[PDB]
């Protein structure tokens, strides 16, 4: 029973840390992915634009 | 926010390139040349573009009064020689792209076509002139040379008194201005079309497409 209570607490704390690390990674990956999407390519020259208007 | 120097638009299967520097008579700077050079490479790869049409939004006032050499002069006075060499690498590279372009390019020389403007049309087999066309190469008065491959085109396209490049030397060394029908008869213009008919011609160019299994090249 002592091993059960200490393993459960460790698991809970280890799970919070893993989620925090995973979320930060996902957030960083999303920023990188979005940055690639916003990167201008040569094909974009063939897309008609009316930026001024 | 500012009006783009060169405007690109779709005309059915034709892609219209319009010079948009009316206050400067459509003078060609490094920005304009670079934009046109990059966009033409994309159109060459595309399989939906059959031809390109190089015109101006200032017609009949001017098509292109020439490369922007006044800015290149300031660079020389400021020793910004890197900037000057960029302006000529872009312009001359665009003139080389037009000359070797595999798809038909149709230039509407509806207005003053002097200097860089000549480079935009002299290298296209379809260079249409109008009553408002004013072709000249006024470089001898500014201290420069006949650029934009005019020393390779004029000696090979002029029709009269050009057996030994005599007429080509006359236009490049005297800076004589040729107007409308005279440009067509000398070989400076491939076709002579009234300005009023340019709108209709543009629409017809966008509507024609290679038949069956023939590419636009």
């Amino acid at each position: 029973l002592i091993e059960a209570f200490r393993k459960e607490e460790a698991r809970l704390l280890h799970k919070h840390e893993y989620l925090q690390k995973r979320t930060k990674e996902l957030e960083k990956a999303k920023e990188l992915e979005l940055e690639k999407l916003n990167k201008e390519k040569s094909s974009d020259l063939t897309i008609m634009t009316l930026d001024k208007m | 926010t500012d009006a783009p120097p060169v405007l690109f638009t779709v005309q059915d299967t034709a892609r219209v390139i319009t010079l948009n520097r009316p206050k400067k008579l459509n003078a060609l700077n490094a920005e304009m040349s670079e934009s046109m050079f990059k966009t033409l490479n994309e159109y060459a790869k595309s399989d939906t573009t059959n031809l390109v049409i190089l015109k101006s939004s200032n017609r009949p006032r001017s098509f292109c009064a020439g490369g922007d050499v006044a800015t290149v002069a300031i660079f020389n006075f400021n020793k910004e020689f890197a900037k000057s060499i960029k302006f000529f690498t872009d312009e001359y590279s665009l003139n080389f792209q037009i000359a070797t372009y595999l798809k038909p390019i149709v230039t509407f020389m509806d207005g003053i076509t002097m200097g860089g403007g000549v480079g935009l049309s002299i290298h296209t087999p379809f260079r249409i002139a109008t009553e408002n066309t004013k072709w000249a190469m006024p470089e001898m008065d500014i201290g420069f040379f006949p650029d934009v491959g005019s020393t390779f085109a004029l000696p090979r396209i002029v029709t009269l008194a050009n057996s030994n490049s005599q007429m080509a030397l006359y236009l490049c060394l005297t800076g004589e201005v040729v107007t409308g029908a005279d440009a067509y008869m000398l070989g400076l213009a491939s076709h002579y079309v009234s300005s009023e008919n340019l709108d209709a011609l543009q629409k017809r160019l966008g509507e024609i497409s290679p038949p069956f299994n023939n590419d636009p090249q």
